[PDB]
């Protein structure tokens, strides 16, 4: 179906559009500009792996809520 | 359209949802210490969750109210 | 017209934008998330439908001001 | 296209007239013991909508010759 | 190239986009809306000439950053 | 599609860029006395683009590990 086909468009619009929120968010989590230097130290590298998982649990999670009620 | 309508409801699910997860990732996981939701911060969605989707049912009869007029 | 109906993706583009707008809006005008509980107490639910009026109460009025110059 | 320019052209005004509601409404309104704007509010909704109306003017001038360049 | 148009979609998307970020961006850097009147004075007025300047002074700043590296 | 996954990667870059510029606007730039960037703008500014681009590069790398699960 041609029409079908719009899933892609749909689905890796959400895609996108979630890895954008992802990146703007994690930034705010563990970014501390304050008198930084343009390399990303170890804190900040090991608290964005970390914010990108907990992120992906979140989805699941809030997924899970919204099938509840 | 119609079809447009089909797609832009489609679109519009595709928003709440990220809304939501964004709205519960920025309010409720604030540790970084570990990859994974600990109990609190599941509950906090939980109840972040709820709570949005109220509000965002409420404001939608409002919105349908207003809107006819 | 076929273009014309563009007037749909049009209109319901900013139908929907606006709803989005007003639920992030009357969200932070009336939502305390600070140790709530995840029921929409009587007070933020009134506050909602007062929010929601004065939104559209406020579209005319910056309408009408545009209208002006 | 050019068909694209006045569709282009249409969403960009929905855009201001939009961005100004959201404006005006976060900046003026903050009572919600009612539902209707009080006197004080549609004034600061007045001054609001110039104040953007003009910076957003000024700000499209200046857009506009450095865009030339 | 039909698709090839897809530039001027492309093209003025970035363009309308940047416009939008740029008002919002310097509204915050040079507007104080404190016990302020409609009318936009000399102050912000030049603040903003200077804004949108630095603004596009950034644009290519960053753009030759991205080229480097 | 696949010409609407090119399309699709080509707003995806415009969007970093346009996103890049505003962050490191918004960080870096707060003097207008003048129209143009002073020394420390554009150094503030060069750090920002590397933090922000390495920042986002690593987000990218984990979103794609958690992706394929």
């Amino acid at each position: 179906s041609q029409q079908k086909i719009q899933a892609a468009e749909a689905e890796l619009d959400l895609v996108t559009d979630m890895f954008n929120k992802l990146v703007n968010n994690c930034y705010k989590k563990c970014i501390n500009t304050s008198y930084s230097e343009g390399e990303l130290n170890k804190n900040e590298s090991s608290c964005l792996d970390r914010c990108v998982a907990k992120y992906f649990e979140t989805n699941v999670q809030v997924g899970e809520n919204m099938q509840k009620m | 359209f119609q079809k447009v309508v089909e797609q832009k409801q489609m679109k519009d699910f595709m928003r709440l949802y990220s809304n939501l997860v964004e709205r519960c990732f920025t309010d409720c996981v604030n540790d970084f210490t570990t990859s994974k939701l600990t109990n609190k911060e599941q509950t906090c969605i939980m109840k972040c969750s709820e709570k949005f989707l109220k509000h965002s049912e409420r404001v939608g009869q409002r919105f349908q109210e207003q809107n006819a007029a």
